């Protein structure tokens, strides 16, 4: 399967006193591996997976240096946007940035990302060709012009196509025991009777990794989306994920229905029946 | 922009009385990031509650996991209380114990 | 690992 490395940055201005709250997190696939929080005592990039703790002091000094510089960029960004949108210094505002790279099963570059939002709305995004920009409004147009004049797309492309994938490959090897392991879902069904005429069947998928999964219901071998509910995939808290799907059925016809589970860790999809 | 949080309250493992477990309150799909989340045991706020590092989805909406160690019993009721700018009253979601 | 520098808006 494909793999990814992604960094997520959030800065929130604090108008009453002091500088913005800055939080940075890094993921390989669905595994968080580093964090920085401006409100934390260390003022260091910190590990959040065992395999990154293998990295020595020079790594941690470099990532701390870079993340603090990222923090200052976002501080300045909040100021710039306040000017572009003619807002006062009274209100709190948010900037968000995400960047990173995808590789395929062969670990070769697949796609790169670098995109930005202000107060939860699209601001500017690097297009898939890594050579042009999607600017959502006239403020973002001004940024696009600046970045086009300074050859920013070329700088980001070099990182996203090269250094980024080199980092990802290094992490995939160093964290092979978990990062290259798939955890297949542990599945079971439950039954809930609301009346003498109605029953709910729920199909559970637990303790799986990666997070991507498909749960589907069939009646008599054909798909059914009606009278079905599918919850958002949720973290178990131990690195794995959970999901359920439910279908409302006439009491006594439970046996007609089947839940089907598709996941990377399953060579063949599973079928469950009450 | 303002987006109201989605809330799920659940255990890490299938719950059994007397067996140590983790109680999770997953809050997602919200903006802005300022949010107040408490875990409740029989209406009272639990003190030893940790949470994940703030991150966000493709659509820029935030998500957080709040969690604490707990040992379920037959009698004890658990819940998650969330306050956010989009909510007029704090939202209380009860742990159903369905799995 | 993070990029060596990110662009300001």
């Amino acid at each position: 399967g494909s793999h990814s490395m992604r960094y997520f940055f959030t800065s929130v201005s604090r108008p009453g006193r002091g500088e913005p709250r800055f939080i940075a997190v890094g993921y390989v696939d669905d595994t968080q591996f580093v964090r920085f929080d401006s409100d934390a005592a260390s003022q260091r990039m910190e590990p959040r997976a065992p395999w990154i703790e293998q990295e020595g002091p020079e790594y941690w000094d470099g990532e701390t240096r870079k993340v603090k510089a990222h923090s200052q960029t976002h501080r300045v960004d909040l100021g710039t946007l306040r000017g572009y949108y003619n807002q006062s210094e009274a209100g709190s505002h948010t900037v968000q940035r995400m960047y990173g790279c995808d590789v395929g099963s062969d670990w070769r570059f697949l796609r790169g990302y670098h995109q930005y939002a202000y107060d939860g709305k699209d601001y500017i995004a690097l297009k898939e060709d890594l050579r042009s920009w999607t600017a959502a409004d006239m403020a973002a147009q001004t940024t696009k012009h600046k970045w086009e004049a300074a050859h920013v797309a070329e700088q980001l492309r070099a990182y996203l196509e090269g250094t980024c994938v080199e980092w990802l490959r290094r992490y995939l090897e160093n964290g092979k025991e978990t990062l290259q392991r798939t955890d297949a879902p542990k599945t079971h069904m439950t039954h809930h009777a609301v009346s003498d005429h109605e029953a709910t069947l729920r199909c559970w998928a637990l303790s799986f990794y990666p997070a991507e999964i498909t749960l589907t219901w069939q009646r008599d071998g054909e798909d059914q989306t009606q009278d079905t509910e599918l919850v958002e995939t949720r973290p178990a808290g131990d690195g794995t994920f959970q999901k359920w799907a439910a279908v409302v059925v006439p009491s006594g016809q439970e046996q007609r229905y089947t839940c089907h589970v598709q996941h990377e860790g399953l060579p063949k999809p599973l079928t469950l029946r009450w | 922009i303002q987006r109201t949080p989605k809330i799920q309250v659940y255990s890490r493992h299938p719950a059994e009385n007397g067996k140590s477990n983790f109680l999770n309150c997953y809050v997602s799909g919200f903006h802005p990031s300022d949010i107040e989340v408490d875990l409740l045991k029989n209406g009272e706020r639990i003190e030893k509650v940790e949470h994940s590092d703030l991150s966000f989805s493709k659509d820029w909406s935030f998500y957080l996991l709040y969690y604490t160690e707990f040992t379920p019993t037959e009698k004890d009721e658990y819940a998650c209380r969330v306050n956010h700018v989009t909510l007029s009253q704090p939202k209380i979601v009860k742990w159903d114990r369905d799995m | 690992g993070l990029k060596e520098g990110i662009p300001a808006l």
